């Protein structure tokens, strides 16, 4: 039931564009 | 609201909010307490400034939290002083060292919920967050920090504990080593205060040699490898082979009197300890992380040592991102910022219902 969550999470990590991340400082 | 991410380093705590490209605060993982007349606590730089009237401690000496009263001080400082927020308002993502005992993970959870009353919380393995930071879920990480260094093979997002390798040798030991040879050459580096001078020398002048022997000979027949550093007392110490001899320890622990395998061997062993059907993936995705992996030439040297150990067919690729010093934190930042991750936050409602073992 929760493997689909993990599964989708793994997808979100592999396609994550590291920018779109607020510039700290 | 926004999630918090706290990388509890053995040497430095990296803290910030999920969604940021870097940790808002990075401070010394130290806690100082009044030494005499038996406030009454100081964390980070402050603890250091006032060392003269405090007794310092290292709650996470080698990556594992060994003192909970002290650790409560770090987290308190992180929250209220560094980040300036009420922990009860933000879910907190905490990182932990590879091979952290269950009881330890449970006490961390107990503290966050009972002591800091956070609404939700999560504990992830540092090495894994680093791999995530590089855009991978499978790979083998080499995390070398201040108090400890680990080899962590990961497949489809899950670390493989049975294949994890640990080396009780990292940046701190590299500094102690350089400090030793320097004191022998006549320059006095003893106090912890003074040690900070050497550490800085380390980070700015040390590098890893592609071939220790070739480099060693060049240093002996030329002066082209010599660099100079001005001490705070005005003296101008210059160094040559100690520039690469210091880091060489990571590949040859015997320089420090340890018979343990070097980092290139521990990486190979960790691979060989894994399912033979995923060794190509590991070999192709050796990601480096940690401040002690910042040495110039360390990637090239690893590529050489590993190709020499692995089979000639095998494709060996070493990944060393520029943000290496903060990969872990950035891993958590990315993770705790995902949408699909929200169903992962162990909540207080869950904790109040099942207990600390809910974390595993
Ligand atoms: C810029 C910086 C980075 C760092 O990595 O700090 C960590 C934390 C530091 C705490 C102890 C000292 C006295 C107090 C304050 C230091 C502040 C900033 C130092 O002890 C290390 O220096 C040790 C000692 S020798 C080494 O290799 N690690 C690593
Ligand atoms: N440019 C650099 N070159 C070599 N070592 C560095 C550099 N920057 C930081 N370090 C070292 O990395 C170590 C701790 O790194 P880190 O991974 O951040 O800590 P944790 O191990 O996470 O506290 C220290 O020993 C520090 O001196
Ligand atoms: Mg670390």
């Amino acid at each position: 039931d929760l493997p689909k969550v993990a599964e989708n999470l793994k997808s979100q990590l592999e396609g994550f564009n590291q920018d779109k991340l607020k510039n700290a400082s | 609201t926004t999630a918090l991410v706290c990388d509890n380093g053995s040497g430095l705590v990296k803290a910030g909010f999920a969604g940021d490209d870097a940790p808002r605060a990075v401070f010394p993982s130290i806690v100082g307490r009044p030494r005499h007349q038996g406030k009454d606590s100081y964390v980070g730089d402050e603890a250091q400034s006032k060392r003269g009237i405090l007794t310092l401690k290292y709650p996470i000496e080698h990556g594992i939290i060994t003192n909970w009263d002290d650790m409560e001080k770090i987290w308190h400082h992180t929250f209220y002083n560094e980040l300036r927020v009420a922990p009860e308002e933000h879910p907190t993502l905490l990182t932990e060292a590879p091979l952290n005992p269950k009881a330890n993970r449970e006490k961390m959870t107990q503290i966050m919920f009972e002591t800091f009353n956070v609404p939700a919380m999560y504990v992830a393995i540092q090495a894994v967050l680093s791999l995530y930071a590089s855009g991978r879920t499978t790979g083998i990480v080499l995390d070398s920090g201040d108090g400890v260094t680990h080899n962590v093979p990961i497949y489809e997002g899950y670390a493989l504990p049975h294949a994890i390798m640990r080396l009780d040798l990292a940046g701190r030991d590299l500094t102690d080593y350089l400090m030793k040879i320097l004191t022998e050459r006549g320059y006095s580096f003893v106090t912890t205060a003074e040690r900070e001078i050497v550490r800085d020398i380390k980070e700015k002048l040390c590098y890893v040699a592609l071939d220790f022997e070739n480099e060693m000979a060049t240093a002996a027949s030329s002066s082209s490898l010599e660099k100079s550093y001005e001490l705070p007392d005005g003296q101008v110490i210059t160094i040559g082979n100690e520039r690469f001899r210091c880091p060489e320890t990571l590949f040859q622990p015997s320089f420090i009197g340890m018979e343990s395998a070097g980092i290139h061997e521990t990486t190979y062993n960790s691979i060989m300890k894994c399912d033979i059907d995923i060794r190509k993936d590991l070999y192709a995705n050796n990601v480096m992380s940690g401040g002690t992996t910042m040495y110039p030439g360390i990637a090239d040297r690893m590529q050489k040592e590993i190709t020499a150990l692995a089979p000639s067919t095998m494709k060996i690729k070493i990944i060393a991102p520029p943000e290496r010093k903060y990969s872990v934190w950035i891993g958590g930042s990315i993770l705790a910022s995902l949408s699909t991750f929200q169903q992962m936050w162990i909540t207080k409602q869950e904790y109040d219902e099942a207990g600390p073992s809910i974390v595993h």
